[PDB]
RNA sequence: AAACUCAGUUGACACAAAAUAGACUACGAAAGUGGCUUUAACAUAUCUGAACACACAAUAGCUAAGACCCAAACUGGGAUUAGAUACCCCACUAUGCUUAGCCCUAAACCUCAACAGUUAAUCAACAAAACUGCUCGCCAGAACACUACGAGCCACAGCUUAAAACUCAAA
């Protein structure tokens, strides 16, 4: 309201692709959390469901970066089975 | 060595006297504390 | 006068060698299989790089080359893990063939 | 000079002009993509109401209205109408995560006006107000 | 509470300060800062008129002036915080460390702790 | 009694313990230019510290700085100042 | 202690300016404060636009007030700044410098968290 | 980097009260999850309003028809492309950590 | 469907709440605490120690005076249903907010007491590995029973302490 216009969450479409425009643009909110963020909003989230989605979200994230970092560590051993037939 | 260098410094505090001559100084006067951080952490002071 | 344990750890190229990261040593391609080429450089494991796209053939069982070690060992732990998970291989970049 | 995203600075000497016309002067085609209804007003530069056009002003109602088909009729006809009281390039700035988000652009367009911006004035509390409590179906 | 002119602990034996500023004196003086510092000129004004040693702070007679430069500060505080829960139970709490401070003084060195008694005006009330 | 056995010593190899870009430096509320470094430039709003790869006490410190500078009328609030916009990047964060 | 005021004051000609400034620094020395240093850091527009005294304002003068003050003057020269009518919003802070730099070796790491569930096979 | 998970769930040794609350176990698994499962409408609606105003005839709508049919092609053409090149794979990514599993226990 | 003829842009404008940071894990005895500034301020150089006292104790709730954007028990209307005293939609009050008192309860739970120590010869199961020393509190089949009676309390449909009879071979 009191800040200037325009300026905030503002892209340029390049030569009129306004779809790529739109597309940056989500991409921007979503990384940036606001999508999520008005999403949950719309309802009121009481505080205890609150801090269980956090506490479920934080370790689904822990979980999937172990699980990522595993992936990526085993990838190099997918390959070709150097020792085949015995 | 504090208040030695307190006492230094005080020579320099705005009193009611030097109060006009002061107030007109930093008015001609500009100090800038903006400073960039690059990803090697090295400032990078802007150019007046 | 019979060397022991001790001496010969202390004297030894790999104990000489610090940390085994960005150390330039000579590997030698014991085995190749497609473009993978397992290569022995005096460490306890073989580390697998890739045939380079350049001079491809001049890499064949025997051939001398020169790698950056990045670690002796590929060892990590992983969330819940008791003990490090190991691939029981080096990490490397084969720099091109030691003339 | 290379293409940003970034929009031009009120005040900062700038060489882009849109029908011969700064950014700051380009008319600004404000969207709501509410729940269940789109609508659509293109202003001026200095606010003054040129177009309106909503999902349920095209005839559309109830549940058809909260629909991409009938954001792009609202985007549609608010097109029109700003071309024909003079409008070529705009700003876009929406308003609203509803279905008609971004069919009323889609519609805004095929109507014939071009977008130079896309501008998400989505209002996102900093807390302040209580909404109201979730649903159980 | 001393005068707000005091100095500070830590320049009050700084050699040369009676030959500084005013300016200087009233940046150093306790008018200048929190009351942390006029608390630590109270403290050390009992250790001198008190202890036997001013200068040992691990003896239960500096402990009990200390606690109760704490006490004094903690009553000061509530007598214009009244709803201050957290302060009321520091202070309550206070009060019991320093009865317990004091029955272990004088169950120890009864001529001190006649002394602490008299300096810090405090009652040693047997409990009920 | 035996040279060849090892000596107790520490690390001699041991690389230096990676620093903060600001490790160091003086966070201010008045470093608006540094502040700016550390919000997003199209929502304003502050990234994390696995974006902008700082220490605890230093992006706690740039938290604070840029709210107090946001409340004290130092620091837009809604978006990173376009006057700072062109600044040495120090943030791991790709838009497109 | 030593208290920094951050002073953003209504953009005016520079003899106002100087009078508001002279005011403000003669608030803070009847309070009882030392002024040490004033500085100007130059008048900008205001990051967003400030309504103070039934006004709406873009623009105003950055000033900072370096000074020693008792720890009861802050309140009192607070709602003078507040009462005064030149001054966008002014703010007194604890001096930055005062606040000392603890040393930082280095960012240490966390290792991966070990022994949080026993080692029997489920 | 992996958020720190020292000092986090409720056990002994540990003073404050927990941050994470698992439900499950935080130990990787020996697998991964499974893969997860209208197309052109703008040219149908192009199809369609041209029809709405010309009262369906299809004669005088021929380019706009054209188009519609031929989109639709294209969409089961790549549907199919799409499905040939899904066929890392979760089966291919589960038998690597069959072969590196997680040991959780001693051996 | 009911409801409102109110809706969009712009500008002014809170005694309400406190995006991002926070992938941090800190502060406090616990309850709790995540907008900014300032002031005051975070007991105990040995540990344990209240049905035996003092001080606290979320939400709800009571009393009196204010605030009221929004949310919202109750109530009213729409809809659904065999019914719908619910779930779904709309309106609105107590209430959530401030002040001064009360009230003294939570799945007040991290269901894992305080202090000190160990990792060695494991360990019903599961859960958050197994224990040692010391101290206080508590427990001794289920249900009757967060009950009756007695007692205390600003509590008057309340809270704390809390049985017995009959019943069963289980829980
Ligand atoms: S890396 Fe040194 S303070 Fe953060
Ligand atoms: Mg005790
Ligand atoms: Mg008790
Ligand atoms: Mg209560
Ligand atoms: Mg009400
Ligand atoms: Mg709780
Ligand atoms: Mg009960
Ligand atoms: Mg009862
Ligand atoms: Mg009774």
């Amino acid at each position: 309201a009191k800040h200037l216009k325009f300026i905030a969450r503002t892209v340029m479409v390049q030569e009129g692709n306004v779809e790529s425009a739109y597309r940056t643009l989500n991409r921007i909110l979503t990384m940036d959390g606001l999508i999520e963020d008005i999403k949950h909003r719309r309802y009121y989230e009481k505080p205890c469901r609150r801090r269980q989605r956090e506490s479920y979200e934080r370790c689904r994230r822990i979980y999937n970066m172990e699980m990522a970092r595993k992936i990526n560590f085993l990838m190099r051993k997918n390959r070709a089975d150097p020792w085949q037939g015995c | 060595r504090e208040v030695l260098q307190l006492q230094e410094e005080v020579k320099n505090f705005i009193t009611r006297e030097n109060l006009e001559a002061r107030v007109e100084a930093a008015l001609d006067s500009r100090k800038n504390y903006n400073w960039a951080i690059t990803r090697e952490g090295l400032v990078v002071r802007p150019q007046r | 006068n019979v060397e022991s344990f001790a001496s010969m750890l202390r004297h030894s190229p790999l104990t000489q060698m610090g940390p085994a990261k960005d150390k330039l040593v000579i590997g030698r391609i014991f085995h190749i299989v497609e473009n993978d080429l397992y290569i022995d450089f005096g460490g306890k494991f073989h580390c697998v790089c890739r045939r380079p796209e350049v001079d491809g053939e001049k890499y064949q069982k025997g051939t001398r080359v020169r790698l950056r070690l990045l670690d002796l060992e590929l060892t990590s732990r992983f969330l819940g893990a008791t003990t490090d998970t190991t691939v029981l291989e080096a990490n490397a970049v084969l720099l091109g063939i030691q003339e | 000079t290379k293409f940003s995203i970034y929009p031009p600075i009120p005040g900062e000497e700038s060489s882009l002009r849109w029908a011969g016309k700064k950014f700051e002067e380009i008319p600004i085609a404000h969207i709501k993509a509410s729940h269940n209804n789109t609508q659509i007003q293109v202003v001026s530069a200095s606010n003054e109401p040129l177009a309106f056009a909503s999902c349920g002003t095209e005839g559309f109602r109830n549940a058809k209205k909260g629909t991409g088909i009938a954001a792009q009729t609202a985007g549609i006809a608010a097109a029109a109408r700003a071309k024909q009281k003079g409008v070529i390039h705009i700003r876009v700035v929406v308003k609203g995560l509803g279905p008609g988000r971004l069919s009323a652009m889609h519609g805004l367009i095929m109507g014939g006006l071009e977008v130079i911006s896309i501008t998400d004035n989505t209002p996102i509390p900093h807390n302040g107000c209580r909404p109201r409590k979730a649903r159980k179906l | 509470d001393p005068p707000p002119s005091t100095l500070l602990k830590d320049y009050q034996n700084v050699p040369g300060i009676e030959k500084v500023d005013d300016v200087v004196k009233r940046l150093l003086s306790l008018e200048m800062a929190n009351k942390k510092e006029m608390l630590k000129i109270k403290q050390e004004q009992f250790m001198k008129k008190i202890v036997a040693n001013p200068e040992d702070t691990r003896s239960l007679e500096a402990r009990i002036i200390a606690l109760s430069v704490k006490i004094r500060s903690y009553e000061e505080h509530l007598e214009k915080h009244r709803k201050d829960k957290a302060h009321k139970r520091y202070l309550l709490m206070s009060i019991d460390q320093r009865k317990k401070m004091l029955k272990n003084l004088r169950n120890t060195n009864y001529d001190v702790f006649e002394k602490i008694c008299w300096g810090l005006g405090i009652e040693y009330t047997f409990p009920p | 009694s035996n040279e060849d056995l090892p000596i107790s010593m520490e690390n001699p190899y041991k690389e230096p313990l990676k620093k903060c870009i600001l490790c160091g430096k003086h966070v201010d509320y008045k470093n608006v230019q540094l502040l700016s470094q550390f919000v997003s430039p199209f929502t304003g709003c502050i990234y994390g510290r696995h974006i902008t790869g700082l220490c605890g006490k230093k992006q706690k410190e740039i938290t604070k700085a840029i709210k107090r500078a946001q409340i004290m009328g130092f620091m837009p609030v809604t978006y990173k100042d376009p006057a700072y916009l062109k600044d040495p990047k120090v943030c791991n964060i790709r838009y497109r | 202690p030593r208290y920094e005021l951050a002073l953003i004051l209504k953009a005016m000609q520079r003899p106002e300016t100087a009078a508001t400034l002279k005011r403000t620094i003669e608030a803070l020395m009847d309070r009882g404060a030392i002024v040490r240093d004033l500085e100007n850091l130059g008048e900008r527009a205001l990051p967003y636009r400030i309504s103070a005294h039934s006004q709406q304002h873009n623009r105003g003068g950055y000033f900072l007030v370096d000074f020693y003050a008792p720890t009861a003057a802050v309140e009192s020269m607070v709602e003078h700044l507040s009462r005064d009518i030149d001054v966008i919003r002014g703010n007194i802070v604890k001096h930055p410098l005062t606040q000392e730099l603890k040393e930082c070796e280095g960012i240490v790491p966390v290792p991966l968290a070990e022994k949080l569930y026993s080692t029997k096979k489920r | 980097a992996t958020p720190s998970l020292r000092g986090r769930l409720a056990r002994f040794g540990n003073p404050r009260k927990p941050v994470l609350k698992p439900n499950k176990p935080l130990i990787l698994a020996n697998r991964v999850g499974e893969r997860r499962r209208a197309t052109c409408i703008t040219e149908m609606s192009v199809m369609m309003a041209c029809w709405k105003q010309n009262e369906f005839r299809d004669d005088a709508c021929r380019k706009e028809i054209q188009g519609f049919l031929d989109c639709a092609a294209r969409a089961q053409e790549a549907r199919k492309m799409r499905s040939i090149q899904e066929t890392l794979l979760p089966n291919k990514l589960n038998k690597l950590l069959q072969r590196f599993p997680n040991k959780p226990y001693l051996s």
